[PDB]
RNA sequence: UUUCACUCAUUUCGUUAAAUGUUAA
RNA sequence: AAGGUUCCUAAACAACAUUACUUGGAUUAGGGUGAAUCGAUCCUAAAUUACAGAUGGAAAUCCUUAAGAAAAGGAUUGAAAGGGAAUAAGAUUAAUAGUUCUUAAUCAAGAGAAUGGUAACAUAUCAUGAACUUUAAAAUGGAGUGUGAAAAUCUACGGAAGAGUUCUCUUUUCUUCUUAACAAAAGUAAAUUCCACUGAAAUGAAUCAAUCAGAGAAGUGGAAUUUAUUGGCUUUGUAAGAAAUUCAAUGAAUUGUGGUAUUUUUGCAGUCUUCAUAAAAAUUAAAGGGAAUCUUUUGCUCGUACUAAUAACCGCAACAGGUCUCCAAGAAGCAAAAUCUUUAGUUAAAUAGAAUAACGCAGGUAAGGGAAGUCGGCAACAUAGCUCUGUAAGUUAGCAAGAAAGAGUAGCUCUGGUGAUUAUCGAAUCAGAACUUUAAAGGUUAGGGGAAUCCGACUGUUUAAUAAAAACAUAGCAUUCUGAUAAAUCUAAAAGGUUCAUUACAGAAUGUGAUUUCUGCCCAGUGCUCUG
RNA sequence: GAUUCACGCAGUGUUAACGUGCAAAUUACUUGUCAUAUUUGAGUAUAGGGGCGAAAGACUCAUCGAACUAUCUAGUAGCUGG
């Protein structure tokens, strides 16, 4: 069993000081600095995690392809497909009701 | 390092002017044509000697070609 | 002698409120024209737990009536409100639970909470969990109404003070018996440093006026005048009665 | 499993019989499920003191500290309803 | 354990060097110098500290520009 | 410490520089009484309080 | 001689000092 | 963190390290610390400090966005453990190395008005998108259970190379058989959430547990995300040319495939718990809206040596005291326990030799008796693991309880039970039977038991350095005042300050001390109060 | 805010060692405890008739029934020594 050491000058097991021990040539084990776990986007109404958008750090979406950070739909990337269907029905049905309620009832 | 998959991608790669150095490695089974470009080190694994020779014909004459074998340079 | 712990509390060094994870200030929106001559519609986005208080807080979202954008408020939840509900505030609001109305448009016998003692001051009375105030009478002569405070006291207010219809949520909070000293320790997570209270008689003569001698006792009456100086004001102040009631 | 100490058997024998009997009523009602006033499913569980969430129905309701609706908060909803009707008509 | 044992945890500085007097009297948490009275504009001098006055005052240093003026 | 400020390191370097002795030639001057530097210290003998 | 009525110093508050008051419409 | 040259080398030993020293953390003299990617620098947290204003005899205090012709909106500082653009492998030095060298990358700042799918959603930049507004990320407790994956250990098959044992055997025992950042996409997983078809009752589906369904289950076919970089695992480029193990005198050889085993790490899934609900900003992306019409250059400042402790730190010292973390093998066992070993480190860490007196300090044993010693079973002895049977009074009905008490346990040779795939393969676990012996937990580790009385209800805290308790706290009970311009209360004062981001289920001030039961009579005196 | 063992911690007993000590409070065995009223690092807040205290007049740099430091100060002594 090969025992390793911290490479950087951090000495405490904080969230940002996560390490992974991998093997290298000759039976030597080195230290890799592993990333933190992020959260994905959430629907602004129901707070459910959206599909089609990866769970990566906020600055990493700048490196993402322009089509890999949003879904091709009205309110894509901010609202679930169910969050949007009810939006359309609300917009249409209420406007229809306001046409028979007022405007020569 | 990137790996090209078929011949026509590396024929096109050589006839462009962006090549910087070519290293040929001969192994127990295959031959790798690691063309060094400005950004990446593209390589092609060929399994036929005749196809390997054709690649050496297409290599330009102003570019340096390094042959590597069971002994490191 | 020394300074008693009651004196040290007024300095506010380790007795400051532990208000770091608190949500904000729970109050009505500022009074304007649309709250005085019309109604505004608010949407209850969420109901949340505010540390250090027993009642939940509602994140209500009104549209900005004068500019383009939103206006995010933080109300005290009336018992019954749910997410996605619509609430209306203004002089013309309906008498439904959760709606904010001037105290003069509410009928006699109605129940309101988060009442304003002075118009536009965004809520003073009846804010704790389960508490409420009842409207007693109106006086159109000078536009004043009477309400009964949760302590049984009767108070007269201007008829245009706002109030939320209903009962503050979280009722019955104090009916569950605390059982462990640890549970009482956790009660003051978002409050002041006051919990483990040493009896004065167990102290020494320097520290407290009760600090006794060879037997733990007070030695002098524990009912004091209101005009006692700080430091010796310990026990019962201006007490008109004592003992057990029958 | 137990004769007459239902849920407060976790407290063992160290808080007084009466204090364990009193807390038993609250602790049963605090963890119990309630009928959701919108979707009518017994799927409402307490999140915090005074906050109740309908699990398979996507709603949050403000209620009592340990019960979804208190007695005091139940007669108020009817009392306001009666006054609202009287105010509208005459 | 008020004697030898409690001294082991002493590894946190209270004072560091001051910019105006050069002494290790700058209190890190009070943000003032115990010796020369930093950011306070006037130098910290007291009548009960007569030895402190004869340690740092006029004439205890180089007097780079006053030595010519008074000689003049 | 390993990490130090820029100015603090230079005041550490000067303390190293001043921990030297009298050069031999200076000791051969006529009427010389300076033989040893009495402002000398060692890391394990006296801490320099800085 | 307290007893009142107004505000004009004064007290206590609120906002982005964001429709107060009177007519008209 | 602290120390500050203690690091390395050479010369040299006067002093120092309770003998000595050729040794040294000691003397003398040189050498040594290399960053676009690690940190500080950047952001804000608890908190902190300025101009103008307010206060004060004064020094100075207050205020931190409220008072201001100040700052689209609120100033300064505050973290080398919180957030954050981007670097890895091999080699190299007497000493520096995610910093140098080789090779291979990454990031920032630049310079040169679209399709497809029913749908979930998908397309090497693509495929325009201003003001303004919103949403999300950064960014959020703990417990316990199940499980995916990697590494380590163990093990199965198949070999290659080297070493050990070998008069007694051993087809034997041991060592090596490796691979980075960043990217690719042959093959192929687990879990969750959605989409389409259809409509469940004779109710089904499913987990270790649960849990779910006509605001729609199961079935079939799909989409998406997570799984320590692209896309989790194998594989691939990197990349065998490196490195490891051998052989020869620079040059040659090999570098398969598995596991229904254990541990660690890392995620995931739902469950439980709270009168506790478990940070913010810098910064980024998307949406609503419709204003307008591959190559190359640069990447600045500062820290970087060494110890991190039975000798580099704090205790006067090379002081048995104290001081925050990361990586972590075999045996054995329930066990990260005691005990022994492997890789690594060290054999010196305030001097030895001889003799083997008394009195000592530390560890022991003992005939017969068995607390008769003593203030007192102080000290020591004694019980001790696991399995089966059995277990009282009392009781807040939960416990007492490992009550008390009794039996078994070793070695060797066997037998049966508990699964997976269609006979083979694997898991340590349980039960049983003969035979033998020194009759078996006890090398180490490892509860003495019972009957009562007093106090405190309990878990907890306490006189650092003679008192750990019956003392304090505690939940429970109760009393008092207060409508918030208040009550308590800090300040010399103050558009001053605390509880108060508060509002009677609250704030403030006290006594008693769980539960059960009960709190008797007295208002004359002293307090306090009154609507007199 | 169940019973225990372990890494740690404390300090019940020996009223053992030591007591011009390893140490101006330590050592050995024994005992208690060993995660939610827990343990702990750094930052930050509270200052002398003040603070802080689950309360011992405890703690506030080996200093506490009023810290340390300098000045008034060569304080005063019907008392003691020369």
């Amino acid at each position: 069993a090969v025992r390793v050491t911290y490479v950087r000058k951090h000495s405490y097991n904080t969230k940002s000081n996560g390490i992974r021990i991998v093997k290298t040539a000759g039976g030597n084990m080195t230290v890799q600095h592993r990333q933190k776990i992020s959260n994905g986007v959430r629907c602004g109404d129901c707070g459910c995690v959206l599909a089609g958008i990866r769970h990566i750090r906020p600055h990493q979406y700048g490196w993402l392809g322009k089509s890999k950070r949003t879904v091709t739909r009205a309110y894509g990337g901010v609202k679930c497909h169910k969050c949007v269907q009810k939006k359309i029905l609300r917009a249409f049905l209420i406007n229809e009701h306001n046409l028979i309620k007022l405007a020569a009832a | 390092p990137k790996q090209v998959q078929e011949f026509k991608q590396i024929l096109k790669l050589l006839k462009s002017g962006s090549i910087r150095a070519v290293r040929v490695k001969t192994n127990g089974e295959n031959t790798k044509f690691k063309v060094r470009c400005a950004k990446y080190l593209y390589t092609y694994i060929c399994a036929d000697k005749a196809k390997a020779e054709e690649l050496k014909k297409a290599i330009p004459k102003d570019i340096h070609v390094v042959e590597i074998a069971k002994k490191a340079p | 002698g020394r300074r008693t712990l009651s004196q040290r509390k007024g300095r506010g060094s380790i007795f400051k409120s532990r208000s770091h994870h608190k949500l904000g200030v729970a109050q009505h929106r500022a009074i304007d024209f649309f709250e005085r001559h019309s109604t505004v519609r608010g949407l209850v986005k969420s109901i949340e737990h505010d540390p250090g208080r027993g009642a939940p807080l509602a994140r209500v979202v009104f549209r900005n009536p004068r500019q383009y954008g939103l206006d995010k408020e933080l109300f005290i939840c009336a018992e019954g409100l749910y997410s996605g509900q619509y609430i209306y505030c203004g002089s013309k609001a309906s008498l439904h639970i959760g709606n904010v109305l001037p105290i003069g448009q509410c009928p006699e016998g109605t129940v309101v909470c988060n009442v304003e003692s002075k118009p536009g001051d965004r809520g003073i009375i009846a804010r704790a969990s389960g508490n409420y105030a009842t409207v007693i009478s109106h006086n159109a002569d000078n536009e004043t109404t009477r309400i009964r405070l949760p302590s049984g006291a009767k108070k007269t207010l201007k008829s245009n003070c706002r109030a939320m219809v209903g009962i503050i949520a979280g009722g019955g909070r104090t009916e569950k018996p605390i059982l462990k000293a640890g549970v009482a320790y956790r009660m003051y997570k978002a409050k002041r440093t006051t919990w483990p209270r040493v009896r004065g008689v167990a102290m020494n003569p320097v520290d407290h006026p009760h600090g006794g001698g060879n037997h733990q006792h007070v030695g002098h009456p524990t009912t004091l005048k209101r005009s006692s100086p700080p430091g010796q004001k310990a026990g019962k102040v201006a007490a008109r009665r004592t003992g057990l009631i029958r | 499993r137990t004769k007459k100490v239902g849920i407060v058997g976790k407290y063992g024998t160290r808080y007084g019989a009466s204090l364990r009997k009193v807390i038993k009523k609250i602790e049963i009602a605090q963890h119990s499920k309630y009928v959701c006033p919108f979707c009518c499913k017994e799927a409402v569980r307490r999140t915090a003191c005074g906050i109740w969430e309908c699990k398979g129905c996507k709603k949050q309701i403000a209620g009592g500290a340990y019960t979804l609706s208190t007695i005091s908060g139940a007669t108020v909803r009817s009392t306001v309803r009666r006054l609202r009707d009287a105010k509208n008509s005459q | 354990t008020k004697g030898t044992s409690c001294r082991g945890t002493r590894h946190n500085k209270t004072h560091i060097l001051c910019k105006r007097c050069g002494k290790r009297s700058w209190h890190l948490q009070k943000q003032r110098c115990a010796s020369c009275g930093y950011p306070d504009a006037k130098m910290r001098q007291y009548a009960w500290g007569y030895k402190a006055l004869r340690r740092r005052t006029q004439g205890t240093g180089r007097m780079r520009h006053l030595k010519i003026a008074l000689k003049r | 410490t390993g990490h130090k400020g820029f100015s603090y390191k230079l005041k550490l370097g000067k303390k190293i520089h001043q921990n030297r002795g009298v050069p031999q030639w200076f000791r051969m001057k006529t009427g010389n009484t300076i033989n040893y530097n009495f402002k000398r210290r060692h890391w394990n003998r006296r801490k320099m309080g800085m």
